[PDB]
């Protein structure tokens, strides 16, 4: 279901996505409570390893 | 299984990498005259 | 100790370089720099006054290591010979406690 | 020749002391092959003193032993593994040295 | 450029993919030149290379490290005072380069003397440590001897215990 | 130019024994599972 | 490289002094013309081996100091060479854990 | 351990990737 | 020379920071005249000599008489 | 050259000498696969203390976009038709002295979904 649900939304009329480019602004070692809670506990404290990995 | 760190790991080379050439050895500048007219992303854990 | 001596020699220079730098770049600065240099120089002297001329290190070193090997062998023998007989105690003295236990349980 | 074999094997064993290279090999699937475990078993000749005399980076030998347990190679594919092992290695190293130094200095200064 | 994080497993492992008896044996102790890392790191060498190779020697073969280190400490303070003297008279004089070069020369001889001390310390450590080990073994043996007598003391205590019950 | 301290006990552990007794053991405790005892000590502990 | 701020300069004094540091100074060691192997060709005199193990040898087994306190290589010597409250603490030469 | 060793300090206990790349196993195999 | 160490004394020199150029080149009179003038300009002298362009003059510095006389006509108004 | 998104290039010797203009220089090197030996960015390596080469006349150029002093240094590839006219081509981001190409939104999502399916 969610494979097809996701796919239909994607192929429905939408702005071009290959256009946009994801770029990271800041990486800091300070403890992150917002980031962690938002990613449901996984991947916290946006370190250096995490941007090449993700 | 390990300390504060992204809770995810992958297959092998998220991206494969490469490298430059042997640096110790290389050429020279050989120039000529005009003729005649902050933080630290180091492994050491932060406090 | 030796790492401290090397760091002290390097610092003795640190206060020279720093002193001259400050100069080129008021009286209290020169006073404290002078005191710093003199203090660390005297510390380097009293630290050098430690490591000695020294002697042996072979002739006496070799003789001492050979004697130590012999004495280590003899001490190992003495400690084991005691140990074979030490473990001997617990071996059948715990079986004597088990004989008492067997006689008590058989009643 | 045997000289090139010796040199390449020495370089490889000294390189094995790197957790990054170990995670590299584990992710690339070199450990799963039954040829690499036999190569590791053959590489145990470095424990001899005549061979250990040429080892500049000695931290490898102990690591090599772990690679024989057959559970170290199944794990370590994770990057957190290399993270943790390099953390503990550098921590042991630097803390041992600087902590001995600082403890001696602080005790000498406080006792006076 | 073209190179990656080094070529991956090859050659010896290809050889190793065999069975029972087929793999090649270990290499012999190449007692000559090798290439670990990038440095040659060839065998047959000393610990503290003589300062004669690469630099001048301002110290005679008597080399009573303790006395010469004390002289070198003095030369360095006096040379600093002379460098200040070049600053009084002519900052641009040619001697300024020499004085700056001469003080560095002195700081290097002190490190060569420190390098003599490090083996003087290796030799002393090889000599001792087994002296502490020696004392610890004798003390552990005395403890066992005393413990056994005390265990025999317990044996005689048990003998007293039989009359103690009777 | 500064030369540093020798390995000393470390070099001794290197040349004589191979089992590195330095750094942390937590590596083995967290990554390698323990090897089980045979009947020799199974029943021995049983009787103690 | 300008530095020279009163605060920046003041940090330099404390850091440099910390690494470095009535005499309470070590007893002056007279030079020995004969050494145990080359100087006195005394080779091994069992006496020398006995002296190093238990006797107090001023420079082979320890540092004498003044006031009579004897500090062995393993021990750390606390001494006050300058006439000031601050005391040079010399850490152990051997430092065997 | 270096006296000045610091968290940013590059020197490390493994054989170091950079030394593996310039190392014979890395180049001679290629 | 058993002592060693013991390096060269610099030797006295006349070029020093001591002598101000006032004394070094004997311009002690130029500085006095400068101080006197400061206590007391070219534009003022020019405005006094005359009634009362500079960029054009700077740029210039960086870089048939009978017919001219007769050509006078068709002006002066 | 198979997939520029799946390549990473580095040089440990260059990593200690790194901060701002240094980044532009490292990218400028040559061996970096992303850097072209043609275009205009090659001729800025030939030019000296240039301060406006991308405007008056134009071409493919590489310019730093956002910078964090220790590690993060993002570079953008522009194609100018004329002065005051910029067309962004791609973005290459350098994390810890390791250069990657910024993944597209749609391309990354689709490939990773294919791995999941």
């Amino acid at each position: 279901q969610l494979n097809t649900l996701n796919k239909v939304l994607k192929h429905e009329k939408t702005p071009l996505f290959r256009n946009q480019v994801i770029i990271p602004l800041v990486l800091s070692p300070d403890r992150d409570e917002d980031l962690m809670r938002q990613t449901e506990g996984r991947v916290p404290v946006f370190s250096h390893e995490v941007v090449p990995d993700h | 299984y390990s300390p504060t760190s992204p809770s995810y790991s992958p297959t092998s080379p998220s991206y494969s990498p490469t490298s430059p050439s042997y640096s110790p050895t290389s050429p020279s500048y050989s120039p000529t005259s005009p003729s005649y007219s902050s933080y630290s992303p180091t492994s050491p854990s932060y406090s | 100790r030796l790492t401290q001596l090397q760091d002290a020699v390097n610092s003795l220079a640190d206060q020279f370089c720093n002193a001259i730098g400050v100069l080129q770049q008021t009286e209290e600065y020169a006073q404290l720099f002078a005191a710093l240099i003199a203090r660390t120089a005297k510390d380097i002297d009293v630290l050098i006054d430690s490591l000695p001329s020294e002697e042996s290190t072979a002739a006496l070193q070799a003789a001492s290591l050979y004697k130590l090997e012999e004495e280590n062998h003899e001490a190992a023998t003495c400690l084991e010979d005691v140990v074979y007989r030490g473990d001997m105690l617990l071996e059948k003295i715990q079986s004597a406690l088990a004989d008492i236990a067997q006689s008590q349980l058989k009643t | 020749g045997n000289r090139l074999r010796f040199q390449l094997e020495l370089e490889f064993v000294q390189c094995l002391a790197n957790p990054n290279y170990l995670n590299f090999l584990a992710q690339r699937g070199y450990f799963k092959d039954k040829a690499f475990v036999n190569y590791l078993k053959y590489l145990l000749y470095w424990k001899d003193p005549e061979y250990a005399k040429y080892l500049k980076y000695p931290q490898c030998l102990h690591m090599l032993e772990l690679l024989q347990y057959e559970h170290f190679r199944k794990e370590l594919v994770n990057a957190q593994c290399a993270k943790f092992i390099d953390e503990q290695q550098i921590l042991h190293w630097q803390h041992y040295s600087r902590k001995r130094m600082r403890l001696q200095q602080a005790l000498a200064e406080q006792q006076q | 450029a073209l190179p990656p994080p080094m070529q991956y497993i090859k050659e010896y492992t290809d050889e190793n993919i065999q069975e029972g008896l087929a793999p090649k044996p270990p290499p012999p102790i190449k007692d000559s030149y090798m290439m670990f890392g990038n440095q040659f790191q060839c065998d047959d060498l000393i610990i503290r290379p003589l300062e004669s190779q690469g630099i001048e020697r301002l110290h005679p073969m008597q080399f009573d490290h303790k006395k010469e280190l004390r002289k070198l400490n003095m030369s360095i303070l006096i040379n600093f005072l002379d460098l200040l003297d070049i600053l009084i008279r002519s900052p641009g004089s040619i001697k300024r380069e020499e004085k700056l070069e001469d003080l560095k020369l002195l700081f290097v001889h002190v490190h060569h003397l420190i390098n003599e001390y490090r083996p003087h310390q290796a030799r002393e450590t090889l000599r001792v440590m087994m002296e502490v080990q020696k004392r610890q073994r004798l003390e552990t043996a005395e403890r066992f001897q005393k413990h056994l007598e005390r265990v025999i003391e317990m044996i005689q205590n048990c003998l007293a215990s039989l009359p103690d019950d009777l | 130019a500064r030369l540093p301290s020798f390995a000393i006990p470390y070099a001794i552990d290197v040349l004589t024994t191979g089992s590195y007794p330095r750094l942390p053991t937590c590596i083995r405790d967290k990554i390698i599972p323990p090897d089980p005892i045979t009947k020799i000590e199974k029943q021995a502990t049983l009787h103690q | 490289l300008s530095r020279n701020e009163i605060i920046q300069s003041y940090l330099s004094r404390q850091s440099s002094l910390l690494s470095s540091s009535a005499r309470q100074l070590h007893v002056l060691v007279p030079q020995s013309p004969p050494t145990d192997l080359p100087g006195l060709t005394r080779e091994v005199t069992q006496d020398d081996l006995d002296r190093i193990q238990a006797s107090q040898w001023p420079g082979v087994n320890g540092c004498q100091d003044t006031q009579g306190n004897w500090y062995d290589w393993t021990q750390c010597i606390s001494l006050d060479p300058h006439g000031d409250d601050g005391r040079l603490n010399i850490l152990p030469y051997v430092c065997l854990d | 351990a270096p006296l000045t060793w610091v968290p940013g300090d590059p020197r490390r206990p493994y054989p170091t990737d950079l030394e593996m790349r310039s190392g014979l196993l890395g180049q001679m195999n290629n | 020379g058993p002592f060693y160490l013991m390096r060269e004394l610099p030797g006295s020199t006349e070029l020093t920071g001591s002598t101000n150029l006032i004394t070094h080149y004997n311009l002690e009179q130029a500085y006095n005249k400068f101080c006197g003038k400061k206590v007391k300009d070219l534009p003022g002298m020019i405005d006094l000599p005359g009634s009362h362009l500079r960029s054009l003059i700077e740029k210039p510095p960086i870089l048939g008489t009978m017919l001219a006389g007769f050509r006078l006509h068709t002006g002066p108004l | 050259r198979d997939n520029l998104l799946g390549i990473s290039w580095v040089d440990s010797s260059w990593i200690p000498i790194l901060n701002s203009g240094s980044v532009l220089d490292y990218f400028s090197e040559r061996s970096n696969p992303f850097y072209d030996r043609t275009c205009n960015n090659e001729v800025v390596k030939m030019q000296r203390l240039t301060l406006e080469h991308l405007n008056q006349m134009v071409g493919i150029e590489y310019i730093l976009l956002h910078a964090q002093e220790p590690i993060l240094f993002i570079i953008r590839k522009q194609q100018r038709q004329s002065p005051a006219q910029v067309i962004p081509l791609a973005d290459y981001y350098i994390i810890a002295g390791v250069i990657y190409q910024a993944p597209d939104l749609g391309s990354v999502i689709n490939s990773r979904v294919l791995t999941a399916v």
